[PDB]
């Protein structure tokens, strides 16, 4: 009786709410016909102003053509350089819209990661010490430099062994200092022109100027395609002019944020002595050869992230092969790791680690592709 | 208190002029008769409703100075 009423109220409620899907699919008809309205806009680069009317654009394609804003396109953000939205028939501007793949500039911006681990390979007897007193005096207080009178360090080298203090460590200066770095490779920085690395290296600069924290790091500076061209007739030394211009931008014109452009890098063959002087390079840090106990200390870390029998004696391990790099010892640990995923088993005997380091020590014996060396 | 405004030709002319203009939308009314007559507040309210903020445009046929 009622309640046979009230379930036929329910199949009319159920009705109803398939009424609402059909105003749905009505609201979406509604909405593709307002969109096919539109005609879209050219995709443009303002070259320049020519009048605070008319600006001057050249379009993504290439055929350029002068254009004068719409509305309310707010020019002081039409600045050149900023892509614009040209109309399909009108060839005005419509609106200020920046978007850029930027895949190369990319390279050279915050490509460049940062190692959370404090002691990744240890060794931090001046790395937490001497790299991080002269950094970090700037960066707490540039005043203070002020009051001195003295230009504060632009940058400091970490001349070191290859691998040890170079594959590693290159990144743990970012988490002494809690911020991501820039890496100054130079494989992007020199593109197409010689002189164009210069002023990229500006445009890095700028980049580092946006984050006071963020410190450039020059690592493999000499490394770069095929290899560093030194004085020569079919190429010069342009990365030592690039190196000149660099003293230019790190001193006076480009110094701001208490950023530091340390030239942390052992990879260059040659180091000016002008560099040297204390100013562009006020101090140089030299990372050592492991002390065989402090090679004990990074087989640890390394060993961190590994599953193993708990049977391990690391410094008979360490005993067996002196291999002195960082990346040799993290070697040993994946190579034990393969000796364990022979015979499948999960944990790593001391033995598996033996034999990995009796495999790293014909690796330490025989080395190749190796050229860079610190002055 | 005499006055008709066609639902039909208001809701088919609308939407076939909204199909010719995505932007085109109904924004008020117009009418001539310079003196505003009292009917106006009348047809206003139906204005009203058509539109959520609908003005009244008394645009004169007959230019003055």
């Amino acid at each position: 009786k009622l309640l046979e009423h009230k379930e036929i109220d329910g199949r009319l409620k159920e009705l109803r709410e398939q009424l609402k899907e059909l105003t749905k699919q009505y609201e979406k008809s509604e909405n593709d016909l307002k969109a096919l309205q539109s005609v879209g806009q050219i995709v443009g680069e303002v070259l320049k102003q020519l009048t605070e009317e008319k600006f001057i654009v050249k379009a993504t394609n290439g055929p350029r053509y002068v254009v004068g804003c719409r509305r309310q396109l707010d020019k002081s953000k039409l600045k050149p350089g900023t892509r614009v939205a040209l109309d399909m028939t009108t060839l005005t501007i419509m609106r200020y819209l920046p978007r850029e793949v930027d895949p190369l500039v990319y390279n050279m911006s915050h490509e460049d990661p940062g190692n959370v681990s404090y002691s990744e390979i240890g060794g931090l007897s001046e790395q937490i010490r001497e790299l991080r007193e002269v950094i970090e005096l700037p960066l707490t207080n540039p005043e203070l430099f002020q009051r001195v009178g003295i230009i504060p360090p632009k940058g400091c080298l970490l001349y070191g062994p290859p691998g040890t203090g170079k594959t590693l460590l290159a990144r743990a200066v970012a988490s002494q200092l809690d911020c991501n770095f820039l890496k100054v490779v130079s494989s992007s920085i020199v593109d197409k022109y010689i002189g164009e690395s210069a002023r990229l290296i500006r445009e890095m600069f700028n980049y580092a100027r946006d984050h006071q924290p963020c410190i450039i790091f020059m690592d493999e500076i000499d490394a770069i395609g095929g290899r560093r061209f030194s004085e020569g007739t079919s190429a010069d030394r342009e990365i030592q002019r690039t190196l000149m211009e660099l003293l230019n931008q790190m001193d006076g014109f480009d110094t701001l944020h208490r950023v530091k452009m340390i030239m942390a890098t052992n990879r260059p063959d040659t180091l000016d002595p002008a560099l040297l002087r204390p100013g562009r390079l006020d101090r140089k840090i030299h990372i050592d050869l492991p002390n065989e106990q402090a090679r004990l200390d990074i087989l640890k870390i390394h060993a961190g992230p590994i599953t193993k029998h708990g049977e391990i004696d690391y410094e008979a391990i360490v005993k067996l092969s002196d291999g002195f790099n960082g990346a040799d010892l993290r070697n040993v640990c994946t190579e034990a790791g393969m000796f364990a995923i022979r015979a499948d088993h999960d944990f790593v005997v001391q033995e598996d680690f033996m034999k990995a380091v009796r495999k790293v020590a014909d690796s330490k014996k025989l080395e190749s592709k190796l050229d860079y060396k610190p002055v | 208190s005499v006055w008709f405004l066609d639902h039909d030709y208001l809701e088919n002319m609308y939407g076939m002029f909204k199909k010719v203009n995505a932007r085109e939308r109904i924004v008020g009314w117009y009418h001539t008769g310079p003196k505003l007559h009292k009917n106006d507040i009348a047809i206003n309210e139906l204005m009203k409703r058509y539109c959520p903020n609908s003005v009244l445009v008394i645009i004169d046929v007959k230019p003055k100075d």
